[PDB]
This record gives structure tokens, sequence and C-alpha cells, in this order.
RNA sequence: ACGGAAGGGCACCACCAGGAGUGGAGCCUGCGGCUUAAUUUGACUCAACACGGGGAAACUCACCAGGUCCAGACACAAUAAGGAUUGACAGAUUGAGAGCUCUUUCUUGAUUUUGUGGGUGGUGGUGCAUGGCCGUUCUUAGUUGGUGGAGUGAUUUGUCUGCUUAAUUGCGAUAACGAACGAGACCUUAACCUACUAAAUAGUGGUGCUAGCAUUUGCUGGUUAUCCACUUCUUAGAGGGACUAUCGGUUUCAAGCCGAUGGAAGUUUGAGGCAAUAACAGGUCUGUGAUGCCCUUAGACGUUCUGGGCCGCACGCGCGCUACACUGACGGAGCCAGCGAGUCUAACCUUGGCCGAGAGGUCUUGGUAAUCUUGUGAAACUCCGUCGUGCUGGGGAUAGAGCAUUGUAAUUAUUGCUCUUCAACGAGGAAUUCCUAGUAAGCGCAAGUCAUCAGCUUGCGUUGAUUACGUCCCUGCCCUUUGUACACACC
């Protein structure tokens, strides 16, 4: 920034401050899916999901 | 990375269950606390998960803190093939 | 366990260090302003001084759950041994850290350097602070780096009152051109004080006596 | 009906002397408030954990050293008492920063 | 060097100016007086003030002083 | 802002008056130079050179000779379920029990491969792009604003000739008056407390219990609780205490300064911590997952593994260590500190008992600690001898041989031990550093570093002088006056 425009800065800055306070005032009072994971793997822990038979000589 | 799909499943499942992972910045660590894999497998699989916008990664003090994201709940839902409204630490505990 | 008390106390300090670091990283855009840890029976309690507890909660307590789980698994805690509480901080405009974060996100949202610092000092002063200052050191659009002081009101710089009153914070904001540092100073009103000395060692108030109506010949009174 | 004397020692240990003397003096006072037998707050020679360091991140400059310190104050109070009142006194009077340790013991 | 600071001599000034119907050429009672009249955050400061207002008290007893 | 212009001050990083030295010697150690496959590098007046906590066997590590690995997220595309891709026994090969590579041919299943974009790591570059941090100016005393006076104004007075302080510290003069940052206050530590609160994790007195010598009562110990009592010593909480007090010299009888007395203490009580505004292209991208830009990214400047090197030696320079002896070496013997620190998912501090000349081994033990190591029985030092001024028995370099300890590893010899070898140095040129009281210097610890290694440093206590209490001559820096064509400010 430069000094030739100084006032302007302050003003907007000051305005900003005010704005903040309004926000600070706004906030001063302003205005399921169960199943789980281990229990879902344990709820689906019923079999019919594997296959193995080998060993030859 | 290049890892058998079993360890990848250990990872993705575990993350899906906890929603939160941690891992120290030290590869060559043989085995990770809890998860049944190489530490590096976890760190890198996680890096993959985040760099496609499914999880979030943080550091500080030589430790990786991994958060799971909602889109990541979609993709991990697909990858674990479980039905919609499935799991994750998104149920307010017992009563605590 | 079974440690020596020296090593335990130092360890506790380090625990706080890693804690504050981690939260400061994780709770940036949520007005995190500091933590405190309390060793109780049953649990260990971690309190989060923020300005946006509505987010630190998250979707009906999802994110605070995440943070608790994080700290837990990392520091090796057994589920329930640790409990976290999101808590609003009173007067954001008297915490250094909160302001450093403020202007950091001002400049990160691309606001005028002068207007940012001046707006910050303005808000800090309007929150009834004794004095305030914002140093800005780095490079802005130029190439040869510079620095800027923006201070309003009263501050002291020497002695123990430093510890008692003024608040320092350094914050490294990094942008497309390089980085720049925010040094914030907040001198809180010694008057209000609450706990600790309510005035500068400098201070010496003289109590104003009374105009007497003397003279008058003796006499006595009976009861 | 519980209640029976067990020779107790409590150690308070902290760095914040204000809260420490706070909870210590409050403990002895609020204890003897109902006529126990005690040996009241015993002060162990305060500990100075020093650290000596070059202030510089690099090597340059006149060799300026700096000395940080953390101060450990440790107290202990001896109380002869039953079961309930101890559990009550360790449940409450809790202070963040002040570390309490409740031993029974006699050997 | 024992050149008393500005705040000291200023305070002493005010005090002699508004409590001459008290005090003396005795440090102890001036110190104690100071404690009963002036809110001072320091013992050391208060003793400096009291000692200087004491010396001034002695040197007013044999003539005037500026201020 | 600056002067190679004038007048003032301040200061042991300045003299004076002295002390202990360094500078000469041997070694220790950093820097240069040279040497080198490499001998990684930042830093070069105060403010570089026992500095990067920089005491490198691996590691560290950045260098050199060599060997693996991808930990190249992600997108599109290409390959391809007839197999995209992974691994490997022995052999050949390699320093290597690396399936690195090849011989041969089992395997594995879509996790990879190739290619593009896009990423990432990097002790690679840029401290002349930055943050932060630090050092310097500075052992400094400077900065500002309200009402008022002067000037159209930028601005000036306040903020000053003198005096006085360590101090823009005050007094005083006075168009200025009354303030605020900084100094001071404050904080921390060493000093005082037969005053308060106390304590088998501190200690005292008495009593039990018991040994020795006297014996007449006594003198000198033992007994982690045999009881009772206490708080002088020890410990740390709240207080008190000094405010240069009282008197008196001296000066504008102002600030103050000097001297006596008292006092735990009267040099800011001694020593520190903090410490405004402003500047430097001071140092740090070799602390950071602080960072812009550039460079590198698979025959890697990523990373890891083996070996070497930062220690290399005609020589120049800086910090040091040990000495030239008789206020001494040796050997007996006397024997006294304070700051510390110590083992959980581990082997740290270690008494004690044996074994050995020693170093050390071994068998147990206390201690997460005011409780055990430990009274840290440290060293100068004190005492009685031996030597007798002779490169001597001062001095311990260089070196051969043997034993141990740390460690996966000790050769270029980590350290420790024992025997022998017995250098230079006979007080040190020109020059030059530090210092004013429990300070100098002499003396040893503890801590950092640390598996092992202090000739280093940070602190600590032990013994304890001489000479000032001044000045502006050398130097360094502040301050006014003055000049200026500088203001990116004499680079």
């Amino acid at each position: 920034g430069d000094d030739k425009k100084e006032l302007s800065a302050e003003k907007e800055a000051q305005a900003d401050a005010a704005a903040e306070i309004a926000e600070d005032a706004a906030e001063a009072e302003d205005a399921a899916k169960k199943v789980e994971l281990d229990a879902e793997r344990i709820e689906t822990a019923e079999k019919e999901a594997y296959v193995p038979a080998t060993k030859v000589k | 990375m290049l890892m058998p799909k079993e360890d990848r499943n250990k990872i993705h499942q575990y993350l899906f269950q906890e929603g939160v992972v941690v891992a120290k910045k030290d590869f060559n660590q043989a085995k990770h606390e809890e998860i049944d894999t190489k530490n590096l497998y976890v760190i890198k699989a996680l890096q993959s998960l985040t760099s496609k916008g499914y999880v979030k990664t943080q550091f500080s003090w030589q430790y990786y803190y991994y958060t799971l994201t909602e889109e990541g709940v979609e993709y991990l839902r697909e990858y674990l093939n479980l039905p919609e409204h499935i799991v994750p630490g998104t149920y307010i505990q017992e009563r605590n | 366990a079974l440690i020596s008390k020296k090593r335990k106390l130092v360890a506790d300090g380090v625990f706080y260090a890693e804690l504050n670091e981690f939260f400061t990283r994780e709770l940036a855009e949520e007005g995190y302003s500091g933590v405190e840890v309390r060793v109780t029976p049953t649990k260990t309690e971690v309190i989060i001084r923020a300005t946006r507890t509505q987010d630190v909660l998250g979707e009906n307590g999802r994110r605070i759950n995440e943070l608790t789980l994080l700290v837990q698994k990392r520091f090796k805690y057994a589920p329930g041994t640790i409990v976290l509480y999101a808590e609003r901080v009173q007067d954001r405009g008297l915490s250094a850290v909160a302001q450093a974060e403020s202007m950091k996100f001002k400049l990160l949202n691309g606001l005028a350097i002068r207007r940012a610092a001046y707006g910050v000092v303005r808000y800090v002063m309007e929150s009834g602070a004794k004095g305030c200052e914002v140093v800005v050191s780095g490079k802005l659009r130029a190439a040869r780096a510079k620095a800027m002081k923006f201070a309003d009101g009263f501050l002291i710089h020497s002695g123990q009152p430093v510890n008692d009153f003024i608040d320092t914070a350094t914050r490294h904001v990094l942008m497309r051109q390089g980085v720049l540092g925010i040094k914030v100073k907040i001198m809180r009103d010694p008057a209000k004080s609450r706990t600790g000395p309510k005035a500068l060692p400098d201070a010496v108030t003289i109590i104003e006596p009374k105009e007497e109506e003397p003279i008058l010949a003796p006499s006595v009174k009976d009861y | 009906q519980q209640q029976q004397i067990i020779k107790i020692r409590i150690t308070l240990t902290s760095t914040k002397v204000k809260q420490l003397e706070n909870v210590s003096s409050n403990i002895v006072k609020n204890a003897e408030q109902h006529n126990l037998v005690k040996k009241g707050p015993v002060r162990l020679p305060t500990k100075v954990l020093k650290i000596s360091t070059r202030k510089t991140p690099n090597g340059e400059g006149s060799k300026t050293w700096e000395t940080y310190e953390m101060r450990i104050h440790k107290r202990y109070i001896d109380l002869e008492a039953p079961v309930q009142i101890v559990k009550r006194i360790t449940q409450i009077t809790i202070e963040p920063g002040v570390d309490v340790e409740v031993v029974v013991a006699s050997n | 060097g024992r050149v008393r600071t500005k705040t000291v001599k200023r305070a002493s000034k005010a005090l002699i100016e508004r409590y001459y119907p008290k005090l003396t050429l005795d440090f102890q009672t001036n110190k104690r007086l100071c404690d009963e009249i002036a809110t001072i955050q320091s013992k050391r400061l208060r003793n400096k003030i009291a000692g200087y207002t004491t010396h001034l008290m002695k040197r007013i007893q044999k003539g005037p002083v500026r201020g």
C-alpha cells in the first residue's frame, strides 16, 4: 500500500472491524444407519462362502 | 503400490471400521501397531487413498494422522461391497 | 509406568507440546485458541478452546469422535482413558494466537495488508485491550523483502509484567510468491486481572484525603 | 460397616506452586477439620531441572549461552484414617497440574 | 548510584503535599503510613518512596523546597 | 546520513598501577596451505579459526570406489486373463547366503508394467528471493504524544549551557507545562530470621540397649523406629528486613557524592533474567514435514548396503594442555567441598563379598531417589620422610613389548593397565589477551556430548593474593558544533 491512499485503508479496515462485531453479535444468540462393521461381519458370519479340497500323493 | 490384495483388504477394512488411522514416519518397521501388515504398506496405501480424495492426511511430529472422508465412505463402501448405510465410527458409541 | 517424577513431568510437558501442535494443525479454520489437559481418576481430559465449536463437533459429534480416536490410538490409550471437550473461548480479541490466525486468513483471502493489520488491531482494541501490535515481515508483490509495524494503544516491553500481561504469537503464512510472518502482541488490561496482580509495579495511587471542618471548642458526648 | 485405620501417605508433586500449596494446605486443613492423626505437609528440596544451550540455530556469532529451567516442587502428607474419607479426599480436591499419588504401605 | 527515579520523587512530593498533618522525620512511621495510604505493589518501591519523603521531610523542617 | 573539520564525555572487549599469562618449547585442537579416488561443507577484523552444541571407527555423512531398491500419489492412454506383473532353489557371477545379472522353469494373478501429463524426494543451488531464529551497533541511552509558544511550511521548543548518576538518572536553568515506551520498577538466585508452620525421605537433646578406656560421676562409639521431647543446624511455605539509615563533612547547601557509626548486607546489596525505536544485503535454505524460484528425479543429486575418507603432511596462523623444578618431584600419612544425574517395557547410577600388581573379572545389593550410589573420604592443600641443584629422582615427547575394557568391527594404532625407551623445554624476540574481592589466579568435580573417547564447554565449590579507586596518552564508541552538490545516504 501507499500513503496517498491511507485514509481509505483505515476506513475500510474500521468498517471491517464493525462488520466483525456484527458477526460477533449475530453469534451472540443467532437463529440411524446401524449395522456397524464388526457386528455386520458377525451378522453375515453365516457360512456358504468357502471351498477347499486337495492334497495329491 | 505393489502389495498382495490381502494386506490391502486388512487396510481398507480396518480404516472403514475405525474411520481414523495413525502411522509413524518410519518405514522398515516390519509390522504396524494393530494392523497385520508392513508399516510401509499402510502408509503408502493410505497415500493412495488420500491422493484420490477419499481420505485426508496430516503429519506433525513424525506421525501420520489419517481421517476418512464421506466420498471415501462411498468408495470404501464399494470396495467392501457392503450395503448402503453400513458402518464407520458414525454411530455415537453406546451412550458415551 | 514406574518412571521417575522428573522424567514424568518433562514427559507431561512434551505431551502437551505434541498435543497443542496437533490441534493447532488440525483445527486451523475453526478458531482453535489453545488446549488444556487434566489428569483425573477414570479419564484424562482434553479441553479445546475454540471459537467455532459447532464445527469441532461436526455432524452430530463425528469429528470430535475422530480427534479423540486419533489422540487415543496415537498416544496408546485404552478406549475411555481419554475424553475431549470442545469449548468456546471468551473474548477472541485478547488471545494472540486467535488474532495471528485471523490476519493469516485475511491475507490468505487476499485482503490489503494495511487493511488487514489495521482491521485486526481495530477489532482487538474494541474488545477492550490495553494495547496491541501486529508486525508483518516478508515479501509482498515486490522482491526485496520488507517489514511493517502496526501498533495501537499501550504496551510495556520489559520485566516480569511481560509474562503477566502481553501475549506473543508468530505465524507463518505462505503464498504464491513466498512466505511472510505475522508477529502479534496483545497487552491485556491489568485492571481487570481477576487472578494475579491487578496493576503495574510502576503504579502508585495516592488516596485523596478530606477537607476537614476543624476548630470548635472541646466538649464531650455521653452514651 | 467398613472403616478401619490404614497408615496413609499422600504425595503431591507439581510445578505450579500456587495450585500446589492451594491443594496441599486445603488437604491438611480440610482433613484435620475432623480430628485425624497426621504429619502435615513435608517439603522436599525443590528440584531445578536445568538446560544449557547456544541461543543460535547455526554456529555464527559471539558464543551466547542460555539456561532454561523447570522447577519441581514435591510435598507429602501423612494421614491415619479409614477407607471412605481417603477415597473422598482423593476423588475431590483435584487440580490440573498438581499430580496426586495415594500410597497405603508400611514397608 | 542512588539517584532516586522520577516516580519515587513524584510520589514523595504528592504525599508530603497532602499528608503533612501526619508523618515525621522517622522512616518507620512514614513507611507504615504509606502502607495505610498509598497502594504500592512493592515493598522495595514503598521503602524508596518513604525514605525519600522522609529526607524531604527533614529538609522541609529547616526551610522551603521548590515544588 | 557522512567527514581524512572543532569542543566534549564514557569504558580494563581503553590506558594507568599491577597481577596471571600467551607469543619461544612438546603435544592437544580448529583454520589455511599442500597432498588426495575422496581428503564433504558453512564462517575470515572487533562481530571467522575448543564456532555450527562439529569429542566422525559403522551409523552420523553431506565425499570418494563400488552394489541394490522405488517408498515414480494421481489422470488419460497402451499391454493383457491364451497372463498386465511378483518371487526364487543351485550354479555361474558379486565384497557379500543380492535370483543385481544370466543358465534352467517352477511360480504369482491384474496389486504391476510401457508411455504422456502430473507428482514426489533431495545436508542439490540461491541467507543477494523469504519466514523464524540468532549475532552486531549496545559494557548503549534513546523513542513518542496532549495543551501551549515559534514557523506559510517540511519542522522546531518540550527533548537545554551547567551540575549530578550506571542511566533523557536526577537537580537546576527555562516558553514551556504535565505525561507514556525504554532505564528504574519487576522477576530469579546468593546473603539475615533461637520470630510462625512443620518433618523416620532432615537433624538435635534424653532415655532404653550395648562396646572400649577410665574408673569417682566421666570420656569416645554402636543400635533406619526401643520410646519421649525438640526445630539451634537441614529442608520450603507465608511473612519480616534496607529506605544508601543516624550523625557529620562537601557542592549552586539542589541532585547527589565522601567519611565515621550501626547493621545479615550500604559498589544498581553481590550476580543474572528480561529489555523500546532503528539499522546490517552480519549468520543460518547443513535443525525443521518453515518456504519462493531454479536444478536434479531411475546409469537418481532419491534411498539403502560394502569399503574408504573428513585424522591424510615440506609448512603459515588461532584456542589450548603439559612443563622447564627445591613456595619442588617422589613416598608415606593427615583429610575437607558444592552444583548434578541416574533402570519400563530395561540393564542406568552401583555400595558391599571374594579374585587380580594393575586395569578389570566375578558373586550379590540398595536406589525411578532428600530414603540408594554418596558424607560423592575430589584436588590443590596439611604433616614426616627421601632426594640436593647436576638436562637431576625436574620434564614426559617419541617408541618397542605384554594385559584388559567398549563395541558387529579398534589395523591408520577408541580408552584403560604394566615394563622399558628418557626428546624439546635453563622463564622465552617483536608483538598481544584477561582481570579490581572470596574477584584474579592455582585446584578438582558434576553436567552436556557419550556404546567406547575431554587436553572442550556449561555450571560448581575448594585455597585465596598483589595493585587502582584515577585519568583521556594509545584505542574503541557516544554526544553536540560545523560543512555537504549525499538521501539507493561515502560501498
